[PDB]
């Protein structure tokens, strides 16, 4: 695992993505902190998103284990910050790094799933009053991502 | 006529000659050819957000030399 | 574990592919690759321990116990 | 003596000159010479963490050619 995660340490070196930056906390290299930048036009722009990530010991054959500790707006994201999200379950590959984990869980930000969601509540303003849904999202990126 | 970049599953990235008109679904066309995903398992990032199929690039501003990223699809729940 | 095996040779390519995604190393010569039946290619070693416990190619999830037409 | 890249997210890059031993603050002042940004408008992130002032680059382990993020 641990020479993936360096490579990775360096994909993210040599390329950086201007949407999210991320590394070891503590030089453990299973474990890291991350930033996602909230996507421009949307309710989360201007705001900054903090993550931890937990690499399985046989990473990358399992998924690592990615949650928000900055509260967040979101049908798919709970108040502990868990995000249920296919990739990060059932759906993993070893072809995803961490870079494109996390740009894939920028990329859901906007993309929610209401329907089978992980906040009914949220789910359920998100359709049935979507003005509402983008008010509370836009009121909690300013209050906590910013 | 334009080239922008994608940066593919393999992490390298990869140069394809489109059109501002060209769709999303035409661009991941292009990406299938290279390297042998079908569409349906494409999913492009720019600027934080999913591209569409039925969209353009020029819908999205994308521009000259512009990265694209492909991940693999995924769904929330 | 029976699908395709062949010893990379860098001057000799029978593919566009250059690099495993699972350990993200480059293909070296005359290491071992195993190839899914929807062509996409990997270190033997790192794809078998995947396809242990999945079905699925790493890159384009199709099923690698079924014929892709 | 080394060189490091800074980043806004629709910004382009810019590229700075520093050694290991520069604190973050140095490092703000530098941005501001080049960005016109006052420090205190600034907040600087590098592999996932907000950097504090009094730290220094190596302290982050921050080396040649590293890319932070500059958050306004
Ligand atoms: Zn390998
Ligand atoms: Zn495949």
């Amino acid at each position: 695992a641990l020479k993936r995660i360096h490579k990775e340490l360096n994909d993210l070196a040599r390329d950086p993505p201007a949407q999210c930056s991320a590394g070891p906390v503590g030089d453990d290299m299973f474990h890291w902190q991350a930033t996602i930048m909230g996507p421009n036009d949307s309710p989360y722009q201007g705001g900054v998103f903090f993550l931890t990530i937990h690499f399985p010991t046989d990473y990358p054959f399992k998924p690592p284990k990615v949650a928000f500790t900055t509260r967040i707006y979101h049908p798919n994201i709970n108040s502990n910050g868990s995000i249920k999200l296919d990739i990060l379950r059932s759906q993993w590959s070893p072809a995803l790094t961490i870079s494109k984990v996390l740009l894939s869980i920028c990329s859901l930000l906007c993309d929610p799933n209401p329907d089978d969601p992980l906040v009914p509540e949220i789910a359920r303003i998100y359709k049935t009053d979507r003005e509402k849904y983008n008010r509370i999202a836009r009121e909690w990126t300013q209050k906590y991502a910013m | 006529s334009m080239q922008i970049f994608v940066k593919t599953l393999t992490g390298k990235t990869i140069t394809l000659e489109v059109e501002p008109s060209d769709t999303i679904e035409n661009v991941k066309a292009k990406i299938q050819d290279k390297e042998g995903i079908p569409p349906d398992q494409q999913r492009l990032i720019f600027a934080g957000k999913q591209l569409e199929d039925g969209r353009t690039l020029s819908d999205y501003n994308i521009q000259k030399e512009s990265t694209l990223h492909l991940v693999l699809r995924l769904r929330g729940g | 574990e029976q699908l395709p095996s062949y010893r990379f040779n860098p001057n000799n390519h029978q593919s566009e592919q250059t690099l495993c995604v699972v350990c993200m190393c480059d293909f070296e010569s005359r290491q071992l690759l195993r190839v899914l039946p929807c062509n996409h290619e990997f270190h033997a070693k790192c794809v078998d321990k995947w396809l242990k416990a999945n079905r699925t190619c790493p890159i384009c999830r199709a099923d690698a116990s079924e014929v892709h037409r």
